[PDB]
């Protein structure tokens, strides 16, 4: 059924699974109109679909043109998410199709289940984890490809860069969620932490900087601090 | 007016004949029920005094043969049977009537309740839901499961209601996933009405039979089926106007007849609130919404 702390190691077994986060699919800026009314303007979005074991990220970019002339866009966005995830699964060879899809928001369950009626062996699951995947657009290179897109487009990334050469997927996911939590709680501090030192670069083919093992521990500690911090500043503790 | 005679009443039992119920005491001189209105299906059901567990009963139509009830001390229940010898039956019934050992079906002449609950119920269709083809009458009890319930174990003792499942390839057209899940008109009108039921009368008749099975026996799967068939209409943007008008009448009399004490177990809060307040047809069930709100405002 639902996914929580009791079964956190299931993510890193050998059953193919994908997380799907739809929080950045329908994005808007809200503004005043000349008549003093309020209007929205949509901007490009993305479906964040991620294999937590391999780090493979199927970033489906949602171009604003898909909303043209449509009604109830927050609701359409969920079904559009489901449609595009269903399309991805169908494009993958059978031995690459997930055995489970885990949705980060419960409102995605019915839209995805309906789109995947053709795949009755694929389990559609919620989670009780509060995962920070909405902060994916704080990753500069992901944000860049979404905002530059002029048409619908799937871009493939490895959100772990080369980390799996040195650490396990359990540790790689925990780093990723720590980084994304930090970016979500205080993006500027998080980004300052990551890029303060000019001598640690981000390789062209990577998303994150080329930290050594020792540097990652310092970074990880600095991001923990940030998250405990902002939690004070928030709750005055 | 027709008669269902009883050989005897050897065990204390509450006997029902449609919406009416009476108590018969162990070995009381009871020999059946008379003046039963022709033209309607009927149900005679029993709850033994000793074991309130397993209310059971018999759907039947007096036009389809001469039916009597006899207690079976081996199987432990009141069994319906058919008498083939018409002359023996007339003679047996006349003897019982002369000695006044029968209760009279007690219909008030103003009262259309039973008609209104059974308007579209036909014995021929009942027998396709309750498969026991050697008998003209159909047995139902509390514990009988439905075909869909056995998909989620004895196939012969099942209620073969039409399977309705909103998240099914039957209900959802490829490429219309969102359209068809949020507006079930395709499933109601094309799949179910045009495809399976053929007309709204068959649809309504199953719906009414499901309700009566749920209300009389506490048959849980019947209750599920009645609610599903309401929801399938309420969740369709496009429903013929006469079907909605009739549905409002149907439900009105079901809710009116519903005994108050079983309202919590026979009424699904989620379905009713959705149908009355959120669904496409939220404004289309004036009579039903009015009685529901004056009788069971708690549910809403
Ligand atoms: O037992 C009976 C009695 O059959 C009836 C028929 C009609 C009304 C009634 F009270 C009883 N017949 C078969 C030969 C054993
Ligand atoms: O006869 C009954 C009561 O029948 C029962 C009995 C026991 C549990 C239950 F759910 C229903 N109702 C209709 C109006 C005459």
């Amino acid at each position: 059924g639902a996914m929580n702390s009791s079964n956190y190691a299931e993510l890193f077994n050998n059953d193919i699974k994908l997380f799907v986060d739809d929080t950045n699919v329908y994005r808007v800026t809200v503004h005043k109109t000349f008549e003093g009314n309020v209007a929205t303007k949509a901007i490009n979005g993305c479906i964040f679909t991620l294999n937590p074991k391999t780090g493979h990220l199927f970033l489906k970019i949602i171009h604003t043109s898909v909303w043209a002339g449509q009604k109830r866009l927050s609701q359409l966005a969920k079904w559009k998410t489901a449609e595009e995830v269903s399309a991805l699964v169908r494009s993958l060879p059978k031995e690459e199709q997930p055995k489970q899809i885990i949705v980060t928001r419960k409102a995605m369950l019915d839209p995805l289940e309906v789109h995947m009626l053709d795949f009755p062996n694929i389990a559609i699951r919620p989670t009780e984890l509060r995962l920070p995947f909405s902060a994916a657009m704080s990753i500069d290179k992901l944000s860049d490809v979404v905002m530059k897109a002029t048409e619908p487009q799937m871009v493939l990334f490895n959100i772990y860069d080369d980390w799996l050469d040195r650490i396990s997927s359990y540790t790689a996911f925990s780093r990723l969620t720590l980084l994304l939590r930090a970016l979500k709680t205080n993006e500027e501090s998080a980004k300052m932490i990551l890029l303060s030192d000019p001598t640690i670069t981000i390789k062209s083919y990577h998303l994150w900087p080329s930290f050594t093992d020792e540097q990652w521990i310092t970074i990880e500690s600095q991001m923990r601090d940030l998250i405990l911090t902002e939690y004070g500043r928030k709750y005055n503790v | 007016m027709n008669t269902v005679p009883f050989t005897s009443a050897p065990i204390e039992v509450t006997i029902g004949i449609d919406q009416y119920s009476f108590n018969v005491k162990e070995n009381q001189p009871f020999h059946g029920i008379k003046d039963i209105p022709i033209g309607h299906v009927h149900v005679i059901h029993f709850q033994h005094a000793d074991n309130s567990s397993m209310r059971y009963g018999y759907w039947f139509d007096c036009r389809m043969g001469n039916f009597y009830i006899q207690y079976d001390p081996k199987d432990g229940l009141y069994k319906m049977m058919e008498e083939r010898d018409g002359a023996k039956f007339e003679n047996i019934v006349h003897n019982f009537k002369e000695r006044q050992m029968m209760v009279s079906y007690p219909k008030i002449d103003e009262d259309d309740t039973w008609y209104n609950l059974t308007e579209f119920v036909q014995m021929d269709k009942i027998r396709k839901i309750v498969r026991k083809d050697e008998n003209q009458f159909s047995y139902v009890d509390s514990s009988m499961t439905t075909v869909q319930e056995n998909e989620l174990s004895d196939p012969a003792h099942s209620l073969n209601y039409t399977v309705i499942n909103f998240k099914s390839r039957e209900a959802i057209r490829p490429g219309h996933e969102m359209e068809d899940f949020l507006d079930k008109s395709y499933y109601l009108n094309t799949v179910m009405l045009q495809g399976i039921f053929k007309n709204s009368s068959n649809y309504f008749g199953e719906l009414q039979f499901a309700f009566l099975n749920a209300m009389f026996f506490g048959n849980y799967g019947s209750s599920l089926q009645w609610h599903a068939m309401i929801e399938l209409i309420c969740s369709s943007a496009t429903v013929p106007k006469h079907m909605l008008d009739k549905l409002d009448e149907i439900l009105y009399y079901q809710i009116k007849t519903l005994p108050e004490q079983y309202s919590d177990i026979l009424l699904n809060e989620r379905v009713w609130n959705i149908c009355l307040y959120s669904s496409f047809q939220k404004n289309s069930l004036h009579n039903t919404e009015k009685i529901m709100e004056n009788k069971y405002p708690e549910l809403l």
